[PDB]
Order: structure tokens, then sequence, then C-alpha cells
RNA sequence: AGUAGUAACAAGA
RNA sequence: UCUGCUUCUGCUAU
RNA sequence: AUCUAUAAUAGCAGAAG
């Protein structure tokens, strides 16, 4: 009413009337941001500038009626301008605060919720000691606002537009469940309002939205633990804290599933895992709460988790977890090999694949199915879903777990198997994110195939109508418990029968990272720590007690090469070279305490680690050492330095994946004379190219010459050096 | 020629509302004369069957107030969906997954019209199910009378 | 003894503390004069490096055009402009050849963007060079006049709202006879080829406030017929940089770092053990210079093979309207005489028909060398980009160049790849030997010299790998931390109390969690910035003795409150915060500590210095009394007639909020007028509410009668 | 004069 | 006749 | 597990090229 009558008076006039017909809607926001003036520049400076002055703020004249003109020292709160505006000082604001009007109804813990619950969290939060430690924080995407749980961002503003705006969502409707649970409980909590509704939709967003960045990360990623990131985690110090409400459950199941794989992933190496095993149990936290009372009341599924509880006599599921549903073995076995294969959108990249046959009961909430597949084949897929559309998702969930050639050569479009840092993402999960948006390819390329009618079931075909004659190639429709066990001192869970239901070698090699902090009590802190942290620490608690290991590494080079310190190492090397390269550093040890002036610190430094595995025979000569880091392979050259392990000659600091690990003294009996008896398994480098002895062979070629014999070889980075054969 | 005889054939504001409805998706009333032709036609039928139906103040359809039809073609999409929202959430009807033409207040429905050239049973069968909801109406005219 | 800070690197390696080598606690250097020698000197130099090119005249403009493609071939290591077709060409191939489909796939992206993208994008601009004003003005400006003018000389597809109906709205605008402007009432008439020289203009200015430059330099903006298609192609430049794993864009920050890291580390665990690795920290010089246009076009005309025809020509003409730009030469000169004591400024538009005895010797130098391509005040500027006008294009191109490093490619035993990011660079060598890292090193530089990238000498440098410097971001062994660069974001920002206490915290938490700033460190800088805070906003501690004009007000406060400890800062309160509490606002910090009163107060809903709007009643107010608005004086030209019309503009908006409740939180859609879509919504709101019951009869029928008078009104004005 | 540094300020209307 | 383009980050809501 | 993005309000400020 009030509003039409004031349209009508505007379009009385002549040129606001020429404005209202000759701009669309469109154009309404080019001429809303349209701005005349010379703009603005450098404010910080304005308001230094302005501060002096004796009225630098711009108010309604409305304040005429609020603010006096002057308070009792005669200073002036307002001046009039010759319009509605009036010039203001900061005496009217003071003023206002210390002699306005005062309410007990304020809105701004409504409005500002989550500060008060970061308020909250702070005032309940528990403070643990600092311990200053070699820091690596790893850069990653983490969220800053955790949102709803259920909803996504796009959901969660379409929520906030149907709650705040009804009819202005357009053609959009509100799809899922939880959308319409929280619509309808935001708009009864809001009815009666009397906040306008652009500052109740920032509200909601502040509630709602989800929203993430990249930052350099150590301990917990979740948002509980991000929001106090300043104060937990610093250059060169941890500072334990727990946040004072309720823990997500989702982020305790996924940081029990981070614990308890780094946990199993190190007991493997140990002389008796179990032992171990239990110990690192009993000395890991996971956000405050003890990881043996998590353990002793999770219902989380997965193998290293099933392992630790196995450890600690409890029932385990013996299931994990793929694709939304939940699988269990009931029958067959299976090994883990890397395979390269080539994707529909010419995309090589290496899967591991389950070699053997086997068969699983997949359950999910919507639909049920059982599954029999051998080494990347889907033998029988026998679903029980109650929607068609459940059907489709368990159906593509299963033809993603075969790792059938067929599946993986449907992918099309612009499918990365890369994140937008570069970072590996798993491959099987971009399969699912990928045919769980359309998998019509998918579905044409798996193949056809007549159906006998038997027990009444009926078959499906690749348009998801349901066919008496023809299904997909081994898809069949359908018309639709912890056990107690043991373990022995490797880690191998069997059955009340005596039947192998785990082992650890069923445990995922992925090296994820926690959503809460995991905090570990031992000699070592950093024992169970990701593979950048247990590279830096066992280099530097190698040269922090280089007196003793030096004494040690040729009284009794054995008792060395047994201690606890370098396990957490040998479970980054891969397995199948672990007992080779250890033999490998040994013989050069050995030919090291033969050769008198042939004393390299660094060379021992560097090799002491490899040297922690039982030593297997072998003739290989190698010219770098392996250690697994976040799933790349990178190599420890045995001779000069590298990019994990660089030692500058000039400031002596060891630096290992660009962290200082520390500086080495000086070594009197340092060998000047520049032979090397450390780089080579017989043989001694006695300096540079000698042309007299003619051309440079390779390292693997070497193995046919006699003692008492000199070679030039292309050993190293591209240097040619002059050997000779012990 | 097709664009002259539109311009004689239709009234103004008709003919105003197809350009508008052409513009707003980036085509030239002077090159796509055809659906020119076709959406004048679309807005006429759909103004005949909306104008001269009222309500009266005690609830049933007279014709001669409160209006009888809601007219949603003929309007920008913004606003086509803004009366759609604003009807669907006063009288609580399903809302439609595509921009009716009509909205009946009597029978509290809307209506989707068609206007075909070739066979109404193909038109009509190919709407409804391109439609797939068992609430909306659709009422299909031709040119030869069925 | 004599202090040498310099001497702390025989110890503290370079990269460790680098933050030493930054000087930015200073003002940076300004420019004070005109920019029209940075401009003369600029397309002097882009027309020496195109020197040996070809001289045409342009048939619609008559402008001399020099085209340095497939020229002779460099002799020198001067910088060239020569660059190679087929070169180019080949590097487009060979980069889709090693990314099956990247090409495809952006092109289908792109047409999404192309076909959804409003003109409201436009707006989202900075400082923009306005034709019909032939000055620089905000860009909803420049582009509301453009569309002003446009429907006033009958080009009205831009009524759509797509961006691809304004941009066909321009290219029907450079076909008419003469252009209409409407000034206030001035009606000026420009013919073809003034109006078209005013379309292909660039305003040119000197760039402020840049660190480590000695010399002053020259930018460009376009106009508004420029930027929709720059617009698309840097969009179709983005997806294909996106896929990219070479490019150092889009990626920023932490991100960037990341990307980087994780890039130089697989390049280096490619690099087998018996390999020489060696890296080249590397610029580019002249980049923008040595850009061709015309190399754009061939890019942009190999990208979009076999794509629908109108979406290779909506991303073709940005190429072909570069290639026939002009660049503005700027405010002119100024000249002084001493004895009479007097000073005038003489305009750049007088630049060819004045006499050369007034100016000094390398201006009259710049003036001849120049004069041959004077139009209308603006030079003809063919060759070059005009200043990161295609950074993502050109990024492209660098990143084919580093593709082309494979040993597929290279057929010999060195490889080479790398990071690009627009002309920075970071090059890794792999070679058997010393002799095959030189051979790499000179096979990359001539391969650069063919397409036009021009590696700079004196700036360039190559070690062995681990250590380099990209985008002003050094890699020693792994990124380092560098303080002084986010320096000037600590301090008073000067929007009001509320959010200038917000950003100063929130502006020390960041740095701890991105900067390595340390807590000791950090609880100084919170000191330092509480301490020119309360200066700046006259805030002192109650308890205190600074004499201010606001003192008496908040001693009377202080004395007034039982808990101190709740009031705010900028109400003379203590400062609560600490390394424990950075990310909790102020408000929310203290709130438990606050008296009734003052808490009621501060959070008053009727608020007076904050704006309410209308449901005469109001919504209450969230905000606190700290949020108030700062005066900006906006007070000696002619340009006042606009104050009038954006008034006007201003009261139709908010009558159009009145009748749209989220035009401000989303932005509206629509083709329909303003009056017809605040009518409609009318009519439908008041027949949905007398329906389920708010109105009754009488009110309807007024409210239905309003709008038909208003209809009958704009009919019939 | 001074600021300053490749062109300006040392008020303008 | 005077702070451009691009990217990231932070804050705020005429 | 993903997540500039199975994404798109706008303005200002800092940095980089
Ligand atoms: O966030 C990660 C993880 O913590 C989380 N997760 C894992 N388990 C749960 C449960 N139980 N509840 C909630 N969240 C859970 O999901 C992410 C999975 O970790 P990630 O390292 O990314 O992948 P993972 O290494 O687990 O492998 P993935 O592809 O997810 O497969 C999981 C599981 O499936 C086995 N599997 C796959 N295939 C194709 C198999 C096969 O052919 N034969 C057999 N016997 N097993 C197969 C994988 O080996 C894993 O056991
Ligand atoms: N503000 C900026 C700074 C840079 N750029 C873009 O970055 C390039 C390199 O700038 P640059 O500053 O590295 C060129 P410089 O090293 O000074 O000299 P040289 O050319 O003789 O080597 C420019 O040519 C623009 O494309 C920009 O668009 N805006
Ligand atoms: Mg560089
Ligand atoms: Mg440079």
């Amino acid at each position: 009413m009030e509003r039409i009558k004031e349209l009508r008076d505007l379009m009385s006039q002549s040129r606001t009337r020429e404005i209202l017909t000759k701009t669309t809607v469109d154009h309404m926001a080019i001429i809303k941001k349209y701005t005349s003036g010379r703009q603005e520049k450098n404010p910080a400076l304005r308001m230094k500038w302005m501060m002096a002055m004796k009225y630098p703020i711009t108010a309604d004249k409305r304040i005429m009626e609020m603010i006096p003109e002057r308070n009792e020292q005669g200073q002036t709160l307002w001046s009039k301008t010759n319009s509605d505006r009036v010039m203001v000082s900061p005496l009217a604001v003071t003023w206002w605060n210390r002699n306005g009007p005062t309410t007990s109804t304020v809105h701004y813990p409504k409005v500002y919720k989550t500060y008060f619950e970061k308020v909250e969290r702070l005032k309940h939060g528990t403070f643990g000691p600092v311990h200053f430690r070699n820091q690596v924080k790893i850069r990653r995407r983490v969220d800053i606002n955790p949102g709803h749980a259920d909803l996504s961002a796009k959901e969660a503003q379409d929520v906030i537009m149907e709650v705040v705006f009804p009819n202005e969502v357009g053609a959009r409707i509100l799809t899922s469940e939880s959308q319409l649970t929280i619509t309808k409980e935001k708009k009864k909590e809001l009815q009666d309002c009397k906040i306008a509704p652009l500052m109740v939709a920032y509200m909601l967003e502040r509630e709602l939205v989800r929203k993430t960045r990249f930052l350099p990360v150590a301990g917990g990623t979740s948002s509980v633990y991000i929001e106090v990131l300043h104060l937990t985690q610093g250059t060169c110090w941890e500072q334990m804290y727990t946040p004072g409400g309720e823990v997500r459950n989702d982020d305790v199941d996924q940081s029990l599933i981070i614990a308890a794989r780094n946990i199993v992933r190190r007991a493997t190496v140990s002389a008796d895992p179990l032992a171990s095993l239990l110990e690192m149990c009993h000395s890991t936290q996971i956000g405050g709460v003890r990881m043996v009372d998590i353990l002793r009341q999770n219902p989380t599924e997965e193998q290293a988790v099933d392992i630790c509880k196995a450890a600690m006599g409890l029932r385990i599921s013996s299931s994990f977890s793929f694709g939304g549903f939940t699988f269990k073995r009931t029958s067959g076995s299976s090994v883990k090999r890397e395979e390269e294969v080539l994707t529909g959108n010419l995309q090589t990249l290496k899967i591991r694949v389950h070699e053997g046959y086997e068969e699983f009961t997949m359950v999910g909430r919507r639909a049920t199915a059982i599954l029999r597949k051998a080494t990347r084949r889907l033998i029988q897929l026998i679903v029980s879903g109650k929607d068609e559309q459940s059907i489709a998702e368990a159906i593509i969930v299963a033809m993603v777990f075969s790792q059938e050639d067929c599946m993986i050569k449907a992918v099309r479009g612009d499918l990365n198997f890369v994140n937008r840092a570069n970072q590996r993402l798993n491959p099987m999960h971009q399969l699912l994110r990928h045919f769980q948006k359309d998998a019509k390819v998918l579905f044409q390329n798996w193949g056809i195939e007549p159906i006998d009618n038997v027990m009444g079931m009926i078959g499906i075909l690749p348009d998801m109508t349901p066919s008496t004659e023809m299904s997909l190639r081994g898809v069949r429709v359908s018309k639709m418990e912890r056990v107690v066990v043991s373990i022995d001192r490797f880690l191998r869970v069997r059955d009340q029968r005596g039947n192998v239901l785990l082992s650890p070698e069923e445990v995922s090699e992925t090296q994820g990272t926690e959503k809460l902090t995991i905090t570990y009590s031992s000699s070592m802190m950093w024992e169970i720590n990701g593979p950048e942290s247990v590279l830096v620490n066992t280099y530097q608690w190698i040269i922090r007690n280089w007196e003793n290991v030096k004494i040690q590494w040729s009284q009794d080079p054995t008792m060395l090469y047994n201690k606890m310190e370098f396990e957490p190492f040998q479970s980054l090397v891969p397995k199948a070279a672990r007992g080779q390269y250890s033999g490998f550093v040994r013989v050069l040890f050995q030919q090291m305490r033969d050769v008198l002036g042939t004393f390299d610190t660094v060379q021992i430094i560097k090799l002491l680690p490899f040297a922690a595995a039982p030593p297997e025979q072998s003739r290989m000569q190698f010219s770098s050492l392996t250690v697994n880091v976040r799933g790349s392979g990178m190599r420890i050259v045995v001779r000069g330095n590298s990019p994990v392990f660089n030692y500058n000659k000039a400031t002596k600091r060891l630096t290992v994946l660009g962290k200082d690990a520390g500086a080495l003294m000086e070594d009197p009996d340092e060998g000047t004379a520049g032979v090397e008896s450390a780089v080579l398994r017989g043989f001694l480098i006695l300096g540079k190219e000698n042309k007299r002895y003619g051309p440079a062979l390779s390292i693997n070629e070497l193995s046919n010459l006699a003692k008492g014999e000199k070679a030039n070889v292309l050993i190293g980075q591209g240097d040619v050096v002059l050997v000779m054969k012990r | 020629g097709m664009e002259d005889f539109v311009r004689q054939c239709f009234n103004p504001m008709i003919v105003e509302l197809a350009e508008k409805a052409m513009k707003e998706y980036g085509e030239d009333p002077k090159i796509e004369t055809n659906k020119f032709a076709s959406i004048c036609t679309h807005l006429e039928v759909c103004f005949m069957y909306s104008d001269f139906h009222f309500i009266d103040e005690r609830g049933e359809s007279t014709i001669i107030l409160k209006h009888r039809f809601e007219i949603i073609e003929g309007r920008d999409r913004t606003m086509a969906w803004t009366v759609v929202n604003s009807i669907c959430n006063t009288t609580g009807v399903e809302k439609p997954k595509f921009l009716p033409d009509l909205y009946d207040y009597k029978e509290n429905r809307f209506i989707e019209i068609g206007v075909t050239r070739r066979e109404v049973h193909i038109y009509y069968l190919e709407k409804a199910n391109k439609i797939k909801s068992e609430k909306t109406h659709i009422h299909i005219f031709s040119f030869t009378g069925e | 003894m004599d202090v040498n800070p310099t001497l702390l690197f025989l110890k503290v390696p370079v990269q460790n503390a680098i933050s030493t080598t930054f000087p930015y606690t200073g003002d940076p250097p300004y420019s004070h004069g005109t920019g029209t020698g940075y401009t003369m000197d600029t397309v002097n130099r882009t027309h020496k490096y195109s020197e040996k090119g070809k001289w045409t005249t342009n048939t619609e403009t008559g402008a001399p055009q020099l085209n340095p493609i497939d020229g002779p071939l460099p002799e020198d290591n001067e910088p060239s402009g020569y660059a190679q077709t087929d070169c180019v060409l080949e590097a487009m191939a060979f980069l889709e050849e090693s990314h099956p489909g990247i090409f495809e796939n952006s092109c289908l992206e792109t047409m999404e963007i192309v076909q959804q993208t409003r003109v409201d994008k436009l707006t989202q601009g900075r400082q923009t060079y306005d034709w019909t004003l032939n000055r620089n003005q905000p860009a909803a400006t420049a582009l509301a006049n453009t569309i002003e003018v446009f429907r006033s000389n009958g080009l009205t597809a831009n009524e759509s709202g797509r961006l691809i109906d304004f941009l066909k709205d321009v290219m029907d605008s450079m076909d008419k006879e003469e252009m209409e402007i409407t000034t206030h009432k001035k009606k000026q008439r420009l013919n073809k080829r003034s109006y078209l020289i005013r379309a292909l203009t660039l305003n040119t200015m000197t760039k402020d406030a840049e660190r480590g430059k000695l010399k002053r330099r020259a930018i460009a903006t376009p106009g508004m017929q420029i930027r929709g298609f720059v617009y698309f192609v840097e969009a179709l430049a983005r997806s294909i940089c996106e896929k990219l794993e070479q490019s150092g864009l889009p990626v920023g920050g932490n991100e960037k770092k990341a990307k980087l890291a994780n890039v130089v580390r697989k390049m280096m665990t490619n690099s087998q053990d018996t390999e020489l690795s060696f890296t080249i920290t590397g610029d580019n010089t002249k980049w923008n210079e040595n850009q061709n246009p015309r190399m754009f076009l061939a890019m942009i005309t190999y990208i979009t093979r076999n794509q629908p025809e109108w979406f290779r020509n909506v991303l073709s003409i940005a190429p072909i309207m570069f290639s026939n730009k002009m660049a503005r030469l700027g405010k002119g000169y100024m000249f002084e005489s001493k004895s009479m004591k007097l000073r005038t400024q003489v305009p750049a538009e007088m630049l060819a028909n004045i006499d050369l005895k007034y100016f000094n010797k390398s201006t009259r130098e710049k003036i001849e060398k120049i004069r041959p391509l004077l139009i209308d005040g603006t030079a003809s500027l063919s060759p070059g980009m005009m200043m990161g006008m295609f950074n993502m294009l050109s990024t492209v191109l660098g990143v084919s160049i580093l593709n082309l490093g494979q040993k597929k490619y290279t057929k010999t035993t060195y490889w080479w790849d790398g990071l690009q990011s627009s002309d920075d660079f970071a090059l890794i060598v792999n070679a058997p030997n010393h002799e095959g890292i030189q051979a790499g090193v000179d096979r990359f530089y001539r391969t650069c010299k063919l397409v036009g990238i021009n590696m700079s000498k004196k700036k360039s440098y190559i070690n062995r790998t681990g250590t380099f410097e990209f985008t002003s971001f050094f890699y020693r062994y792994g990124f380092v931390a560098n303080f002084s660069m986010e320096l000037p974001s600590f301090g008073v920002s000067g929007i009001n109390e509320s959010a200038d206490m917000s950003v100063g915290v929130t502006v020390i938490k960041n740095n701890m969690i991105n900067n390595d700033l340390g807590p000791a460190t950090a609880q100084m800088a919170l000191q330092l910035f509480i301490k020119d805070y309360r200066y700046t906003y006259r805030c002192h501690r109650g308890d205190t003795q600074i004499q201010t004009r606001r003192a008496f007000e908040l001693k009377k406060l202080w004395e007034q409150t039982r808990s101190k400890a709740g009031l705010l800062v900028s109400d003379g309160g203590p400062n609560l915060y600490n390394i424990r509490n950075l990310h909790i606002p102020e408000v929310c910090l203290k709130w438990e500590l606050m008296d009734e009163d003052y808490q009621g107060r501060l959070c008053n809903p009727m608020n007076p210095f904050v704006s309410h709007k209308e449901i005469s009643m109001e919504y209450d107010a969230v905000a606190t009394t700290h949020s108030w608005i700062p005066k900006r004086n906006r007070s000696n030209t002619s340009q006042r007639g606009i104050l009038e019309d954006e008034q006007m503009y201003q009261k139709c908006c908010n009558l159009f909020e009145k009748f749209f409740p989220s035009s401000s939180y989303r932005r509206p859609v629509g083709i329909s007028s303003m009056v017809e879509a605040m009518v409609s919504r009318a009519r439908i709101d008041a027949r949905i509410d007398f329906e389920s019951g708010r109105i009754k009869k009488e009110e309807f029928a007024e409210i239905m009668k309003i709008c038909s008078t208003i209809e009958e009104l704009r009919r019939q004005k």
C-alpha cells in the first residue's frame, strides 16, 4: 500500500519515469553500483586524517532526538550539515554508550551464535604441556567453518534461500530430507523475527554453510582444531590442547582409523609386533581421549582398527567400508599388487589390484548384495535393494569394486586423478565419484547376457528397466555380528575355527591425516608420526646421539642396528627391499671398518637406518635407497647429497626434507685423502677419472672384474670416478 | 515476410510480449520469424483462455473482481517463478518442475497450454511424458480444430 | 666495530633471513607528474623489438601497424618480437598431444561460461576508460554510459542481460555511420573512424606504489568494448591452465606453494640417479611488449578447432581488437617559464602539431620517433599485449614451451620441465653431464626465442637443483617464510572501530598461521596494534591521563562501570586479547564481563549510528554503536551533473528493494523494466494476500487501481 | 629555497 | 584530463 | 574420501606477476 503510492509518486514525475521504464531489472544492478566522484583510496590515511577533526561520522538526522547537541562539558556531539545526513563526533558514540536508553533484549548472542560457540569451546578447553620438536607442517585443505554435517554448501544455500526468501527461490526445489528438516526447524525458529532478512540470511550462512581453505597444518584438521591452529601448532613447538565441546563421532572414527593404521604399520617391523602394538595403543590419545577407551566403545569397521581390537581381546567385525557400503568377506583370500592401467580418458595410473577369488556380503542402508569376484573380474552380483536408484548405486559400487577393465575404460570427460595442488587422489574414490554422477557409458560398455529366469528373480538392463530375457554381464536383482577372535605374535587374526580373518597385509597403505590431534607418549613422541616427521626425527636422533652411536658403530655394530630407534624408519622402506638394503649397507660399513683412513660420518649417518633389517645377501650395487613418502618412492642417493638428505659441507648442518636436523662436529679421523669405502659393495673409490683405464662403464657392469683391478665408473649424479676392486 | 504478417495479425501488446520473450534468450524476431509466430500464437491462446473469467465473492466461476486465472506465460523467468512460488506457498499446491502457462484458482491447478501444428495425440503425449507430474493440466489446441 | 647487517648472511643462509632484504617499512615510490613519457617510451620499445616486421596501414582506422610475425629469425640476444606462427602452432599441437583432450574440455566449459555470463560481470572492474567521456571512470559508470549511448543509437541487444548479447551490440556498434553522444544537453556526433579509434583505445596511466623498481612504468586500462572479449578469452585460458601441472596459475597462496612443492618434488623423483639436475631461476624480459596478439589469435584458433563457429568468433574477437589497438598518450606535459614565473599544461592531443623546441633531448627524440603513429591523441600499437592483459594465455604459451622439453620431443639425452607463471619460470634441466645441461638450456632458450619469449639473462641464474626462486617464493629444499612481504597489512585499517579491531587481531592470527609469526612477536604485534588503535580512535584506557576531546566521556563511562574488564577497547576498556583468543571477536570475548546496562546500550536495537531498514516501523539493529559510518568527503569541476542521476538511481533501487526483498542478498535477474516488475509483484502479492486473508475488499481494489494507474502512466506519459 | 627525481609540488577556483 | 589486468588471502554488509 | 568447483552476491584492504 505504502510502496505502491510511493511508486506512483515517482512515476508522476518525468525523469524517474524514464528511469523506471527504460531500465530493465538486469541493468538495475549496474545503475545501483553507479557511482560519481573521485572514488576513494588508502582509507587508513583518511582515518588518521579525519579522527583529529570535530565530526568524522555521518548519521541519520533521527539522532537529533536521541543524542543531545552538547554534553555536561559543552562539547558538541553533533552539528547540522547543510538533507537527512548529520555530522557526528565519537563523543556521541561514547555518550550513547554511557547514557543511552538501555534494554534487556539484545540480538547479538543469537545473530552471532557461532562466535559464542568458539568462546564456549575455549572456556572449557584443556591445556597440556608444550613440547619443543621438529615440526613438519603440510599444506592441505581444511575446514574453516564446519557448517551443517548433513548439508553441503549448495544445499545449505538452498535451505537459506527457502527459509529467508520463500517466494524468491525460482525453479529450485529442496530435494534432501535433511534439507527439508532443517528448513522446517529454521522457519519455526524464526517466526516473529525482528532482524532484517539480510542479516538473518548471513547468520544462517555462518550456521550452515561449510567453508574450506588451504592452510599449513600440523595435528588435527577438524574445524575445532583449525580454529585454534595459531595456538596449538608453532614452528618448533606443539601445545597440547583439547577443545571444550562435544566431538563429532565421524572425526573420532577417522582419527582412530589413522592412528590404528600407523600403529599396525610400525608394529609389523618390530621383533614382537603384538607387544609393540599393545604398548602403542596404551600410549596413544585421540583428541584427548585414551585410545584404549575409544577402542572399547567404538563400532568402526576397518582392518587395522579390528587388529587393534583383537590384540586387546575384543570382538571385531572383520569387515570394512567401500563406497558407502559395508563389505564382509565370507570366503576366499587375496593379495595386493600395484598395477598400471590406462583409463578411458587416456590417464595412466596405478591401482592396488587384489589377486584371488573372494566373496562378499555388501550391506547398505537402502540396498544389499552378494558379490563374488576374481582378479579384476566381477563374477557374480546379486543385488537386493529397495528402490531402483539404490539398486543402481549398489551396481555402480560393485562394478568399481570389481576393478574391471571395462570400468576403467568407461571413463569419459575431464576426470582428474590429482588434486588442485597436484596431490595424488585415491583412484578408486575418483572412479566412484565419476560414475556416481552419471554411469551411462559404464552401463553401455559393461555388457549383456540372456537370463534363464531362475528362482523367480529378474535381471536389469543398462536402461535401468527390469527384463526377464537379458541383463548385465553377471548382475541379478532380487526381492528383499561381532565374532570372538584370536591373534598371535605376528598380528594374524584367527577365528574360533582356526582360519585367518585378518592380517597386517590387509591394512591400507595410504598415509592419511587425522581429524583430531593424535598424542603419543613415549621415548620417541614421533614414533607413530607421518613419514616426513619420521625421517627428520630419525636422522635428528642419530646425530643428536652421535657420540655413543659412533662409539657403538665400531665396537658392537649388531647392537646398534637392533635399536628400536630405527624401526619407525624401517616401516617406510618397501618390504621386499628391506633385507637387500640392509645387507648392502652392512657390507659397506664392514668394508669401512677395514680400510683405515676412510671414515665419513655423513655416510654412516645416511645409511644407518637402512641397516636395521635382517640382512639378505645380494650382489646388487645400489646407487640409491627408496623410502615410501605419501605414496611416492623418494630416493636417498648412496654417494653425495640428494633432495631427501643433503649435508651442507659449509654450514655442517644436515637438512632432511628441508627441515634442519643439526650440525656435525669435526671428527679428527675424517678422511681427507679423498678415498670412499661406503659407496659401492666391494669397491674403493680412489678419486677422479683416469683415462688410462678405458671408458666409463655402468654401476651394474662392475660384477665381472677381478681383485687388484682399477676402472672408471659413472657412479653418482653424472660423476665419473676411479674405483678399484678389493 | 512472416515477420510482417505477425506485426499486423496480433495486438501490439501480444507482439511486445513476444518480442520480450525472444529477446530474453538471444533470438532476433527479424531472423527467427517462425518462432516469433509460434510465441505470438501461444500468448494469444493464453490471453484468450484467461480473460473474461472471474470468481465472484461466493466462490464459483462467472463469466462477465477476483480473476479466475493467473497468467504465467508472457512474464520474465524471474517474475514467472515468483508468481508460481507465491501461489504454491499460499495455496499449498505442488510445485511444477517446469514453468506452466496458467494457474486456475478455482480448480487450484497449474495449466500447461500447447498449440500444435502436428497431430494433438503426438504433441500431447510427448508433453505429458516430459512433465511426468500427474497434477499439471495439459490442454492442447491445434489449427485444424482438434 | 662497524655494524654490517649483511654479514649476518655469513652464518644464516640468505633464504632463512630473506625477510631482512625486503625494506617494506618505508613508503613505496609514487609518480608525481604525467605518464606520457612512459607511454611513448613503451610504444617505442615495442616498435623497436619488432622493427624488422612489415608495415601496413589499417583500412578502418588509418593507423600504421607493425607485423613482426614470421619475420627474420633473430641474430643476437636482444629482445625480439619475431614469433614464428608454425612454431606456436607446433607448441599448441604438442601440448594437446601430451594432454589429450585438454582443449576440447576447456572449450566445453568455456561454452557454458560464455552462454551463462551476465553483462553485470563487467562491473567487477576498477577504473575503466570511458569513450563516452574520453576519461577514466568507475567500471559500472562506464558500462552504464556505454549502455545508454548504445540504446540512444538503437542498439538494444544487451537488454537480454547476457554478456554475449552486449558483445553483439558492440559488434554492431562498430558498423554505424555515426555515434550520438548526449551530454549535459550538448549533442556530439562521432563518425565511424573516430568512434572506432575510441573503441580500440586503452587509456594509459603510471603505476603507483610499486616496490622493487627504481624507475616508473606505464599501465593500461581498456574500454568496455574490449573487456567482455578479454574476459571470455581469459576464461578459456584459465580453464586450460587449471589442467596443466606446470602452471603457477590460477593457484595462489598456500595452494600455489603446495602445488609448486609437489610438482618440483615429482620432477626430482622422475630424474634418474645417474643424471645431472640443474634449476634455472628465470625471468622473461619485456614480456607484454613481445606477446603478439596475432599469436594469441593463432593459439585460440588451434584451441577451438572443431568447435561451433559462433564460439570461435566470440573467442577470436579479443586478439583482433588487440591487434588493432590504440594507446592513449595520457595527460601530456607541463611547461614552466622561470623568467615569467608561469606554468602551463600541454595536452597530449597536441603532441603531433607542436614545436620541438620546448622539449629536452630525450623527450624530443621520443616525440620524433612516435609521431608517425599519432591519431586523435593516441598512438598505434599493433605489437605487444599492453601490460598483463592476457596473463593466462601467455602462461599457456610458456607452459607449451615447457612441455616441449620431454625426451619424446628433445630426442636427446637431456630434457627439461618446470613451472610457469605468466612470465616467471623455474626450469629444471636434466642431462648425463654438464655439456648436456648447456645444450638443453640453449635449446630451451632458442625455442623460446622462436615463439617471442626472451629469457632475461641478467635476472636469471642456474644452480644444482634444490634451491630456486619463483614468484617471490624462495625455495631452499622447501619454501621458507617471508614475513616482511605481509608487513604493510599490519595496522589500523580505517573502516571503523569494530572492523579495525577485527582486522588487526585476525591479521596477527593469520600471520602466526601462515608466515611463521612467533608467539612472543605475536604478543608484541598485539600490543603495538592496540597502541596504534587507541591513538587513532582516541580511546585510551579510561584510567589514564592522555588528553583528548573524547577523554571526558571515556572517564565518565569508566567511573560509571562496575566491571571494567567488559568495556570494549573503543570504550576505554582493557585489552584482554592473547594468543589463546585471537580467533574470537571482541564483543563476544567480553560479553560475560559486561555490565547489563552498558551491554544493553552498546547493542541497543535502535542504534542510531547504523542504517535501519523498514519492514514507520523498522527492523532491530544488531551491530554495536562502534560500527558507525565515516563521513566521505566528495566535494570543483563540471562533473556535478551525475550527482542527481545517481540520487534518483538510488531512490529507484530502494523502491525496488521495497518491492523485492532478496534483491540485495542475491543479484536479481530479468528483462522486464523496473516499473513492470514492481507492478506485477504488487499485483500478485495483493492477490495472494487477499486470498490468504491479510487484506480486505477495499484495500485490494485500491491496490489494483493504483497499479492500473501506474500502468496507464507508463504506457501514456 | 626546499621536497624531490626522468615530473611534479612549491595551492586552486 | 591521474591506482590497470590477473591470482590468492583477509575483513565487512547500502 | 572429495572439496577454486558436482561451485558462482558484492565491496574494500594486503601481496604477487
Ligand atoms: O577417510 C578414509 C578412511 O579413514 C575412511 N573410512 C575407512 N573406513 C571407514 C569406516 N569404516 N567408517 C567411516 N570411514 C571410514 O574412508 C577413507 C578411506 O581411506 P583411503 O586411504 O582413502 O582408502 P583405502 O586405503 O581405505 O582404500 P579404499 O579404496 O577406500 O578401499 C577401502 C577398503 O576396500 C578394500 N578393497 C577394495 N577393493 C577393490 C578390494 C578388493 O577387490 N578385494 C578386497 N579384499 N578388498 C578390497 C580396500 O583394500 C580397503 O580394505
Ligand atoms: N604491476 C604489474 C607487474 C607485472 N605485470 C605483468 O607481469 C609482466 C612482468 O612484469 P615485471 O614487473 O616482472 C617486468 P620487469 O622485471 O620490471 O622488467 P623487464 O620487462 O624489462 O624484465 C608484465 O609485462 C605484465 O604482463 C602486470 O601486469 N602488472
Ligand atoms: Mg623469475
Ligand atoms: Mg621481473
